[PDB]
């Protein structure tokens, strides 16, 4: 039996890090729900 | 509780407690990701969420109503990620969300490596409005992770 428990509001930060690149992707979207490179 | 916020999913079947996956509550629904709860009922303290919606293919699956989250990356602006990974506090990120462009058109996606108990997590935009969830994606030629910004469609 999953539960859940509270973590947070929902608020951008306006003192948050910034990292992670933008890359551009050209990708397949299967029936199970994955993608894959292509 | 059903109030608005980020909340965790834990599970006891696993050793200790295990954290999951994450979700969204706004107007009274339960939004995480299908990977997560595999459609499965999950409990808030004395309460019972039973599920209302979900679909395998878009990944993604709502508990005691219909798909709320309808805000999207507005193609320019930067995001936040609202990680909330495995025993460890909520964390904004921010980023600048690349694409996946796929037959049936573009998804915003950021690059973004956290662990798996961390799928469900909430992408915002400036406004404070949740743009799709994390933890659905791809791992690229360096072996790192891209997730797509995961968004259903409301009503
Ligand atoms: N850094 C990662 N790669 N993952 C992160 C977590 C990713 C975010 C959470 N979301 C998922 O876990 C979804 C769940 C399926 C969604 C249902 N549709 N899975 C995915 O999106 C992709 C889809 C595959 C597309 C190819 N066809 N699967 C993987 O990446 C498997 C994997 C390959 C290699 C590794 C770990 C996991 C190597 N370990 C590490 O690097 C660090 C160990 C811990 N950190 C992680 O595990």
């Amino acid at each position: 039996d999953m539960y859940i428990e509270r973590a947070g509001d929902i608020t951008w930060e306006k003192d948050a890090e910034v990292t992670g690149n933008s890359p551009r992707l050209d990708v397949a979207l299967d029936e199970s729900g994955d993608f894959s490179l292509v | 509780e059903t109030t608005d916020g980020v909340y965790r999913v834990m599970t006891r079947r696993l050793l200790g407690s295990t954290q999951v996956g994450v979700g969204v509550m706004q107007e009274g629904v339960f939004h995480t990701m299908w990977h997560v709860t595999k459609g499965a009922a999950l409990r808030s303290g004395e309460g019972r969420l039973d599920p209302y919606w979900g679909d395998v293919k878009q990944d993604l699956v709502s508990y005691c109503g219909p798909w709320k989250l309808d805000a999207a990356w507005d193609g320019l602006s930067e995001v936040q990620l609202l990680a909330v990974p495995p025993g460890e506090r909520a964390k904004n990120i921010q980023t600048l969300p690349g694409i996946f462009k796929t037959k049936d058109g573009d998804i915003g996606a950021v690059a973004l490596d956290y662990p798996a108990g961390t799928s469900g997590s909430p992408i915002l935009d400036k406004c404070g409005r949740v743009i799709g969830l994390y933890g659905n994606g791809v791992v690229i030629k360096n072996g790192s992770y891209v997730s797509a910004i995961t968004q259903g469609k409301r009503e």
